[PDB]
């Protein structure tokens, strides 16, 4: 279950249509290196909720800042 | 300084509500283009949402932000329901108003306005 | 074939009339006139959705009473029989049974609607 | 005795001054500036925090059974920093009398709602929010009533133009009732009517 | 007015009461349409003497409202309770038609 | 004083006669035959309608309808551009633009009335100090164009020269009241 | 006298046993006003009122004479008002209205004309 989430999330990212995945990685931050403000991050989190089938609040979402943190979240 | 709040101890606790509202709008757009048969794509509806959000990003007073959140929830109520028609929603896009020229010389060619 | 003929005549009248109604006039079709009425504003949902009926028990007992009609209706022929006592008693029993059922439904508030 | 002028009594004035002292000394945490006019209309003015207690008092008190809400207005005065003067006209039906409770607000200093006291205040609070922009706490709906759905603006504010900022008309290009900006074929003709003479010395403002 | 005296009877029976006297229409019992000229009267203040506008002005007899318990000034609000007015005396039941 | 409309004085007096009367009210629809008889009575009355174009509704001299700009018996134009018919017009329907006439006279170069803003209130004619603009009897000036209902000095003067024979009489009848 | 089968007001029952419910409610008011402080005015005035009405109840046993002496319409309206005054007394115990004025306003606030 674990390492499928990695490429799953990464495919969602690639389809996000605004990140240009040539820079992209799993430890890739969103704010600093990619310059994506909070609303784009919210769109990303919705894409993850669409991939899975469980809702999640905005506090967890703002604790998340990169795909690895997302993967670490899907466990719990 | 030394003023009362409304729903927000600080600006971060207001941005929380802001993001909840952005979320509700993002999840509502695909249903509104479907229920009342709009002739747009979901992409540009959500781009309009982000545009009308970034129309007010300069603000820093929490109270103003809370009131804007309230009015956004009102518009979201009106749009989730069909109290408002295709006319009102497509009013946002300005599909008939020619672009106000943001250049000096054009304004000089037409009008005395600045 | 007389009756078949009368009915075909009425059928063809109706169809010729609809043909005239459709292909005689002028048309200016567009999506804003061909969409459902709902009093000036637009509908909030589809009309092909559940309409809760609140007299369904009344409908079913109407069905059973329809069968009771079907049983009562042979009486004009049942009266030219020689007995004229068995049919009397049996029709009495049928009608009284139907009235008893109606009374039970009435008292148990089946003729009232499901608020 | 003079026919053209309006008759005058004093017993109503005295009664209402007495009841004003009553409310003033029974409810001091909130009350400001009780006043009774030439025409005998009692008028109590209240801190915005005192709204529910004062209205519940005047509804449920025995010597003040003001259990009917007639109006709930607002009045924009751009001068004072707390613009919107909010008004509560009431009547008793036990004493055949009226009273007026007043509070103040601003664009960002809202007020508690009154549906917990007077259910009649629901649509009036909605009207006040729509017209003047006063938000009301713990209100059930609090949406617009009178303005169009896609409408930005609080029209009865004094800084709002009479003619508005948008105008409607149907367009064949899009087959909708679009909203263009405003362009009138005849400007509203503002008339400068006020006379330059003190008509009423009794209200003369000193410098 | 013209109802041939048997249709009059029919309508007065079906209705329940004589309506030839109380008709919905108007024939000659109305105020006619060209009339004599009037001479409208003239109210007081036309006295021609002992009539000065300062004595019968109403628009100037007003004052700003009286004030009790102004927080600005230093005003002060055994003492018996008070009503805004005496209780509204109960209504009496009618005499021409109390129970319709 | 007050009175009850649907309050029974007191109940509980019934015998077989009253029961028969109530049971005959029921089962015969007796209180419905009265409605049938009422509508039948109305079938045999003179209807209140009128052959409109040929016979019309009664009006009074005070009736206020289409406007007009009047003249003196000398034919002199009666308005003087005192510009208060538009001061009081609560719809802002009237415009005036005035000049000297080259005779040396206070007269208008403009008198427009957007009759799509007029509310037909009469304030202009009870404000004019010379009985120049009036509100006449014509109520039959419907049009197929918005632009026709936007009047000017010439149209109002045409109305006046048309309807003077009526307006003079209406004024003669109604003055001593105004 | 009798039971007045119809009180004219709608939604209001009849209270077959008055002269008791009023004693209950007024005694309860009196017992709750003891928790108010002495300097409060609501305590004093409501005590005066409830004592007068309790004396009226103790004096007159006839419902019609009691109504005409106790100017509050029918006796059921009076009972409703007693319940509602009791509710108010509790609410005022929670609110503490007797305190001094909080946050006197700006000067040009009630000044009119302006
Ligand atoms: C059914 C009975 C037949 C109808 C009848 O003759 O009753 C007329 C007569 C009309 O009475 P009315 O209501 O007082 O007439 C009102 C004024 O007379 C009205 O006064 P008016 O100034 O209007 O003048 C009326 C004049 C008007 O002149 C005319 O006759 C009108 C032109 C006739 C064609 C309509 O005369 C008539 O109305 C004669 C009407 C006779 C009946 C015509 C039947 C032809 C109908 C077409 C059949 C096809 O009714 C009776 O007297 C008997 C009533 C029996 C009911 C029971
Ligand atoms: C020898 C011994 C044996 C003899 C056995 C015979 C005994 C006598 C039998 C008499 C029975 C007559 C039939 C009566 C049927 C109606 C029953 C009835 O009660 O009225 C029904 C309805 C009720 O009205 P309501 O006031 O609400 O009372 C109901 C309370 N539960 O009220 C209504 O229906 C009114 C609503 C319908 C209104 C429709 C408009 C009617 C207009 C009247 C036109 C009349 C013309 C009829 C001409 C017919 C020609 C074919
Ligand atoms: S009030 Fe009479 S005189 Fe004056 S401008 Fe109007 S029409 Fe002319
Ligand atoms: S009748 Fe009234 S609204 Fe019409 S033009 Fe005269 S003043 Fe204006």
């Amino acid at each position: 279950t674990l390492d499928g989430i990695k490429d799953r999330v990464l495919y969602v990212l690639k389809l996000y249509d605004k990140i240009d995945p040539e820079k992209l990685s799993v430890n890739s931050h969103f704010m600093k290196d990619l310059g994506l403000d909070s609303l784009d991050q919210v769109e990303i989190i919705m894409a993850m909720e669409d991939e899975f089938g469980f809702e999640i609040p905005d506090i967890d979402a703002e604790k998340l800042m990169c795909p690895q943190e997302i993967v670490d979240y899907i466990a719990d | 300084t030394s003023v009362k709040p409304i729903f927000s101890r600080d600006l971060n606790e207001a941005k929380r509500r802001v993001r909840e509202l952005y979320r509700a709008w993002y999840r509502e757009v695909p249903n509104t283009v479907h229920l009342m048969q709009l002739d747009i794509t979901v992409k540009q509806g959500r781009d309009k949402v982000r545009e009308m959000f970034m129309k007010n990003a300069h603000v820093t007073d929490p109270r103003v932000v809370d009131l804007l959140v309230i009015k956004g929830k009102m518009e979201l109520q009106e749009t989730i329901k069909v109290w408002k028609q295709r006319t009102h929603v497509m009013r946002f896009f300005h599909e008939t108003e020619t672009p106000r020229p943001k250049d000096f010389l054009s304004k000089f060619y037409m009008g005395h306005d600045p | 074939m007389n009756l078949y003929t009368v009915i075909f005549i009425n059928i063809l009248l109706s169809l010729t009339l609809i043909l005239v109604a459709f292909w005689l006039p002028q048309m200016n079709l567009y999506s804003e006139k061909a969409n459902p009425y709902e009093c000036g504003f637009d509908p909030t949902s589809s009309a092909r959705l559940p309409f809760s009926m609140k007299f369904f028990l009344v409908a079913i007992t109407f069905l059973l009473f329809d069968l009771e009609i079907a049983l009562l209706l042979p009486l004009p022929w049942a009266i030219q029989t020689i007995k004229t006592s068995t049919m009397m008693i049996m029709a009495f029993i049928l009608v009284t049974i139907l009235s008893l059922g109606l009374a039970y439904e009435w008292t148990q508030k089946g003729l009232e609607w499901t608020e | 005795k003079r026919p053209t002028v309006r008759p005058r009594s004093d017993v109503t004035h005295k009664q209402l001054s007495a009841f004003g002292e009553y409310v003033a000394e029974i409810l001091p945490k909130y009350v400001q500036q009780v006043q009774v006019s030439c025409l005998d209309e009692l008028e109590i003015c209240i801190h915005p925090d005192g709204v529910i207690p004062t209205l519940t008092f005047l509804r449920d008190h025995t010597n003040a059974q003001f259990k009917s809400l007639a109006d709930l207005t607002a009045v924009d005065v751009p001068t004072r920093q707390n613009r919107f003067e909010i008004v509560y006209n009431l009547l008793s039906l036990r004493f055949n009398s009226r009273i007026r409770v007043k509070t103040y607000a601003d664009e960002l200093t809202p007020i508690d709602s009154i549906v917990s006291v007077h259910i009649a205040a629901n649509w009036y609070e909605r009207e006040v929010w729509d017209m003047f922009g006063v938000f009301f706490f713990n209100h059930p709906d609090l949406r617009r009533i009178l303005t169009d759905y896609g409408f930005e603006g609080h029209p009865f504010r004094k800084d709002f133009p009479l003619t508005g900022y948008v105008e409607l008309r149907y367009d064949d290009e899009v087959k909708r009732v679009v909203a263009e900006p405003v362009e009138l074929a005849q400007e509203f003709r503002k008339f400068d009517l006020n006379s330059p003479w003190e008509a009423f010395p009794a209200y003369r403002q000193p410098p | 007015a013209s109802a041939t005296r048997v249709i009059q009877k029919l309508r007065n029976w079906a209705s329940g009461q004589d309506l030839q006297a109380k008709l919905q229409l108007r024939y000659q019992e109305i105020a006619k349409r060209t009339q004599p000229p009037p001479k409208l009267p003239v109210g007081p203040s036309h006295k021609l003497s002992n009539n000065y506008y300062c004595t019968r002005d109403g628009r100037r007899e007003v004052v700003p409202p009286s004030i009790i318990m102004s927080s600005q000034k230093a005003l002060v609000s055994e003492k018996k309770a008070v009503t805004p007015a005496p209780p509204m005396k109960r209504w009496e039941l009618s005499k021409d038609q109390p129970y319709l | 004083t007050y009175k009850y409309v649907n309050k029974k004085e007191q109940e509980s007096e019934v015998d077989m006669k009253s029961a028969t009367d109530n049971a005959a009210r029921i089962l015969m629809w007796t209180e419905l035959i009265r409605g049938l008889g009422m509508t039948l009575s109305y079938l045999f009355r003179e209807p209140a309608t009128i052959n409109y174009p040929f016979e019309k509704g009664p009006l009074s001299p005070r009736f206020r309808g289409e406007h007009a700009l009047r003249r003196y018996p000398s034919g002199e134009e009666r308005c003087i551009a005192c510009k208060l018919c538009e001061a009081i017009c609560p719809a802002q329907a009237i415009t005036i633009e005035a000049e000297p006439r080259a005779d040396g006279s206070r007269r208008t170069t403009r008198y427009d009335i957007d009759m799509t803003k007029c509310i037909y209130c009469g304030f202009c004619q009870e404000a004019c100090p010379v009985d120049a603009i009036v509100e006449g009897p014509n109520f039959e000036f419907s049009t197929e164009t918005h632009e026709e209902l936007l009047y000017n000095k010439e149209k109002l003067l045409n109305n006046g020269d048309k309807w003077e024979a009526e307006i003079a009489a209406n004024i003669q009848a109604d003055y001593l009241y105004r | 006298g009798l039971l007045k089968k119809t009180t004219g007001l709608v939604g209001l029952a009849v209270c077959d046993t008055p002269h008791e419910r009023l004693t209950i409610l007024y005694t309860k008011t009196l017992d709750i006003l003891k928790h108010f402080p002495k300097h409060a005015a609501y305590r004093k005035y409501t005590e005066q009122i409830t004592n007068e009405k309790l004396d009226m109840v103790k004096a007159e046993p006839d419902v019609k004479k009691l109504e005409a002496l106790l100017q509050g319409g029918e006796v059921e309206e009076v009972i409703l008002q007693a319940e509602k005054e009791l509710s108010l007394a509790r609410k005022m115990l929670k609110w503490k209205p007797w305190e001094p004025l909080v946050e006197e306003p700006p000067a040009n606030q009630w000044k009119w004309p302006i």
